[PDB]
């Protein structure tokens, strides 16, 4: 229900993980090494997130597993993007790991993910996202995962779970009062936003997967794993 | 292969 289901994604929040640049200045090696350290850390803790979602630990051991696989870096990202929504030009990793747009240039292939990140990052500050719209969304996103059937009622327990989430957002965006025609617009507005953080999302895989292969940086725990795939 | 996400879940 729409009211409770919003207080708890709020007391769900994850943690804020700290992280310092290095003491040198950046190589394309140390850049990498510090985002995948903050992001192998931020996993952990996501993974507690997703569990106090409520009717999450209830899908099936397959399903929290896919879905999670399957949404990993767009939630990073999501959550980044929130963080950096006030401050137009920057990445706010970290209180103390803010990457200013030009920093990207520092490895090979991210100043483009940056910039994607920034662009969907203006849009959520053009629009005004609010907190509670936030919280629905990064929830979504969780949810919203390509299934197809696995070959191991789940599935149905996902769909209630969705549908709430989705109806708690359009709670939330009844609170501004604006026209019916306007919160159908912005409705829409935030979803369609949903793509770009996927597409992002992807590009973000593909460059880790790629580093990994050079060994551009070594990479470990639970962020290798999510990668292994 | 989910070795240690089946972990932090379970
Ligand atoms: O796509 S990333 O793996 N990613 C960008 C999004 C992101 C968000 C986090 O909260 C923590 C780390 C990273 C690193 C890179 F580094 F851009 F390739």
């Amino acid at each position: 229900s729409p009211e409770q289901l919003v207080l708890t994604l709020l007391e769900a929040e994850p943690p804020h993980v700290l992280i310092s640049r290095p003491s040198a200045p950046f190589t394309e090696a140390s850049m990498m090494m510090s985002l995948t350290k903050l992001a192998d850390k931020e996993l952990v803790h996501m993974i507690s997130w997703a569990k106090k979602i409520p009717g999450f630990v209830e899908l099936s051991l397959f399903d929290q597993v896919r879905l999670l696989e399957s949404c990993w870096m767009e939630v990073l990202m999501m959550g980044l993007m929130w963080r950096s929504i006030d401050h137009p030009g920057k990445l706010i990793f970290a209180p103390d790991l803010v990457l200013d747009r030009d920093e990207g240039k520092c490895v090979e292939g991210i100043l483009e993910i940056f910039d994607m990140l920034l662009a969907t990052t203006s849009r959520f500050r053009e629009l005004k996202l609010q907190h509670k719209e936030y919280l629905c969304v990064k929830a979504m996103i969780l949810l919203n995962s390509s299934m197809y059937p696995l070959v191991t009622d789940s599935s149905r327990k996902l769909a209630h779970l969705l549908n709430a989430v989705t109806d708690a957002l359009v709670w939330v965006i009844a609170k501004s009062g604006i026209s019916s025609q306007q919160q159908s617009m912005r409705l829409a507005n935030l979803l369609m936003l949903l793509s770009h953080v996927r597409h992002a999302s992807n590009k973000g895989m593909e460059h880790l997967l790629n580093m990994k292969c050079k060994n551009v940086v070594p990479v470990y725990d639970l962020l290798l794993e999510m990668l292994n795939a | 292969r989910h070795k240690i996400l089946h972990r932090l879940l379970q």
